[PDB]
């Protein structure tokens, strides 16, 4: 599965 | 060793509308599923024949979890202008790539989660995971937003228990795929040139993973042509390796295969 | 900023044997930014049969695509492919070699 | 930051309303909250930088959309009863700011959702004069107001002084109370008193008024009933100095 | 899912009061809200890292190195704190701009009575008619005054006035009916009261 959570730059 | 790695792209798009986001999933060196907001079906689809069956519980949390990402890089990318000093103009890459890697034991062995900007490094989480660092001038203000938020930790739980966790079912869920070792067929063809010169080639063919070694022997270093490992469009990969051959003595240069589908290295000659 | 030129790989996917099916592949590499434009060609006229990968990148950040279509080759049909790059001055086209 | 409108709306059951959000300027999340009486604020819909991003159990019978700005609209179709809360509206997600996370609030919109519009009722509004054995044993003043025969909740009880506001020894109630609370759709009540010196009030130049701001039908509603249109109204009591 | 418990707090002014809010997963962030009635929940403090405890003066909030429980402690308790306390944290593993909400702790603040000296007086109309109303004024802090016991005799709360000014603080309550069956005194009766109040003519 893909990382559920991001960065916001 | 196996891993679980992601590949995410995002690019602004003047004129043509929203851009365009593309993640791809990768179970070792097997393309497993993919996502793409170009099609008017925008949901995370199987690229693997193991995950043509999975359920729509799977689907529904890739494709919310994809569209969430592609929301953010979408204004990551307007917020990346301000940095760059940057206009409406020019189209703009944004890439992001993560992954877990497991040990020759069976458990965790390391992890790894890196940003780009135009091709070019932006902001990396660090080895340990804790917290990430700037790779340029202009990520420092993303970065010191970062650390101080702890999103490191989020980023830390996936890497360390999720990715891995999932890595083993897809394994399981493809044993008879993945798991399966594909050896080499090898083979030596002849190409003259002239009088003197002439050129010998070893084929690796139909193997997997893509991770090979092909030399020539006579140990000879000075000029040898070495093909990128490329897919052979089935699943498998290809390889080969070329050498100057003066005339006649052909049987004086040796190839050497290493391959993990092989018990013992193999060594080869033309057969004329 | 990053302008990789495009690494072309133009064969096929098993031994060439003529009046037998087999697929041809025009592998992309090393090139940055993503927009590529490839095609395939059968005696200097393209193929519009010609289908593609997946867009994705290696951990460099260069992209990397494949362009596949099934086909039957013979001694007199001669292949290659066109590709095009922001880096290319000229759409460079390589010829298609069944012992390369 | 963080605007709603409007302030306070009144409906009958079957009807449809729409609610609007005018957020914090850079920030493109929009959230929408359903505070109940008592009942914690429990969460609607999300929407980022246009779109959808997350929902939270709404009925279907409830719409909503961001537009181009960062602007955002609550639609209630088939008002129910039940539906009778402050809605709530939060604002977020500026990569401006470094605190990107934290949410940021604007003061609710009181919904409340009826039968029959004829319940509706404005204020009563009487200004008492103080006590002649308080003046002495306690040797101070209290001019007390009370705040009786209205519906709903919708009301604003305040004091003033020589034609400006004042706060000091106002004691205005915090909760309402139903008049007749073994009945539905009660008129509420409620209380305050305004102490000052003895001296004060006994000089007959200083003025003593108790204001009732009350929150009433909207103009484009239909009055059908013979009496007076129970609108929002200023119902005020006054009352002048004595010694 | 949060919860915060006691869910309600009935303290006396000047007290100090502590606010847990327990979680059922482990968070990253945590929140603290306070809403007061009508206006909209208002930003206390925000933590980021497990250990840190972080404050606004009265107001101290602490992270937990359990990464599931947060805590809410008050110095000085003025009667201004009278309002809904809410928790609010970013759950581990969740997506951008996802953050979950308790039902609040509720908190009381009893003001501190002076002299306790009652009494129970007559606030005559501005109409010369029979409607009137008993005013209840300056009264104890142990009470646990009830609503209005009969039909037509209404009796409202508690409420705390000062008087800035003259820097004096008491309490309040206020009795009215319709009936001659009424002049005060027989108004406040369900409710207990000592021995010792004034009562006029």
């Amino acid at each position: 599965v893909m990382a559920p959570r991001t960065l916001i730059l | 060793s196996h891993s679980l790695k992601y590949f995410h792209t995002s690019v602004s798009r003047p004129g043509r509308g929203e851009p365009r986001f593309i993640s791809v999933g990768y179970v070792d060196d097997t393309q497993f599923v993919r996502f793409d907001n170009d099609a008017a079906s925008p949901r995370m689809v199987p690229r693997a024949p193991w995950m043509e069956q999975e359920g729509s519980e799977y689907w529904d949390r890739e494709t919310r979890s994809a569209r969430d990402t592609a929301q953010i890089f979408r204004v990551n990318l307007r917020t990346l202008r301000g940095y760059y000093n940057q206009s409406e103009a020019g189209s703009h890459t944004l890439q992001w790539m993560h992954g877990c890697e497991l040990g020759p034991d069976r458990r965790f062995l390391r992890g790894y989660e890196q940003f780009a900007y135009d091709g070019k490094d932006y902001l990396t989480l660090n080895e340990d995971l804790r917290s990430w660092t700037a790779v340029d001038t202009a990520a420092q203000i993303s970065e010191q937003k970062s650390n101080d938020a702890s999103e490191a930790e989020h980023q830390r739980a996936y890497l360390e228990d999720t990715c891995v966790e999932w890595l083993h079912k897809y394994l399981e869920k493809g044993k008879e795929t993945l798991l399966h070792l594909e050896p080499p067929k090898t083979h030596v063809t002849h190409h003259p040139i002239s009088d003197h010169e002439a050129t010998l080639r070893c084929w690796a063919l139909g193997f997997y993973p893509a991770e090979i070694t092909l030399t020539w022997q006579q140990g000879h270093t000075q000029d040898t042509e070495l093909v990128e490992t490329r897919p052979a469009g089935d699943g498998t990969f290809q390889k080969w390796a070329a050498v100057v051959v003066p005339s006649g003595e052909e049987q004086r240069y040796t190839c050497h295969v290493q391959h993990e589908g092989l018990p013992e290295p193999v060594t080869l000659r033309w057969k004329p | 900023m990053i302008q990789r030129t495009p690494k072309i790989q133009v064969y096929s996917r098993h031994p060439a044997e003529n009046g037998k099916s087999n697929f041809l592949n025009c592998y992309v590499s090393g090139f940055h930014p993503s927009d590529i434009e490839v095609d395939l060609l059968k005696n200097g006229e393209r193929i519009e049969k010609v289908e593609h990968s997946d867009l994705s990148f290696s951990k460099d950040w260069s992209f990397y695509l494949l362009y596949y279509t099934e086909f039957t080759p013979t001694e007199k049909d001669e292949y290659a492919c066109r590709v095009n790059h922001v880096t290319l001055s000229q759409p460079k086209i390589v010829k298609w070699d069944r012992d390369m | 930051g963080v605007t709603q409108t409007p302030k306070h709306l009144i409906t009958a059951t079957g009807q449809r309303v729409t609610l609007r959000c005018s957020p914090r300027s850079g920030d493109l999340s929009v959230y929408w909250y359903q505070q109940s009486l008592d009942q914690g604020l429990q969460f609607l819909i999300q929407y980022y930088n246009g779109e959808e991003r997350a929902k939270g159990n709404i009925l279907e019978r409830f719409s909503a959309q961001q537009f181009p700005d960062l602007h955002s609209e609550l639609n209630l179709s088939s008002l129910e009863l039940g539906d009778s809360a402050l809605y709530f509206c939060a604002s977020s997600a500026n990569p401006g700011d470094s605190s990107n996370e934290k949410l940021f609030f604007g003061s609710g919109t009181q919904l409340s959702v009826l039968e029959d519009l004829n319940k509706v009722f404005p204020p009563e509004v009487a200004v008492f004069e103080p006590s002649e054995a308080e003046i002495s044993h306690t040797q101070k003043a209290t001019l007390v107001c009370l705040a009786t025969g209205f519906y709903p909740d919708h009301v604003e009880l305040s004091w003033w002084v020589n034609g400006k506001e004042v706060h000091s020894g106002v004691c205005t109630d915090p909760q309402p109370l139903k008049e007749q609370p073994a009945l539905n759709d009660s008129r509420y009540a409620l209380s305050s008193r305004l102490r000052v010196s003895a001296t004060f009030w006994q000089n007959p130049r200083n003025h003593f008024r108790c204001q009732v701001q009350f929150y009433g039908l909207s103009e484009n509603d239909e009055w059908t009933q013979d009496r007076a249109k129970p609108v929002t109204q200023i119902v005020s009591a006054e009352a002048w100095g004595r010694a | 899912q949060l919860n915060q418990s006691p869910q309600s707090m009935f303290i006396q002014e000047g007290e100090d009061v502590s606010m847990n809010c327990t979680s059922s997963s482990i968070f990253n962030t945590w929140l603290w809200y306070k809403q007061d009635p009508g206006e909209g929940p208002v930003l206390l403090i925000a933590l980021y890292k497990a250990g840190e405890l972080t404050s606004n003066g009265r107001l101290t909030a602490q992270f937990g190195i359990t990464r599931k429980d947060s805590f809410l402690n008050i110095s000085a308790s003025i009667p201004s704190d009278v309002g809904i306390y809410f928790c609010a944290g970013q759950p581990l593993g969740g997506s951008n701009y996802k953050l979950t909400f308790g039902k609040g702790t509720l908190l009381t603040v009893n003001p501190n009575i002076q002299n306790p000296d009652p009494a129970v007086y007559q606030l005559r109309d501005s109409k010369s008619s029979d409607k009137s109303v008993c005013l209840f004024t300056d009264f104890d802090s142990q009470t646990n005054v009830s609503q209005s016991k009969d039909s037509d005799v209404y009796i409202t709360d508690k409420c705390v006035l000062d008087m800035r000014s003259m820097d004096f603080k008491s309490n309040s309550a206020v009795a009215w009916s319709n009936k001659s069956d009424f002049a005060c005194a027989n108004a406040f009766n369900n409710s207990i009261i000592p021995e010792d109040t004034f009562f006029p003519s």
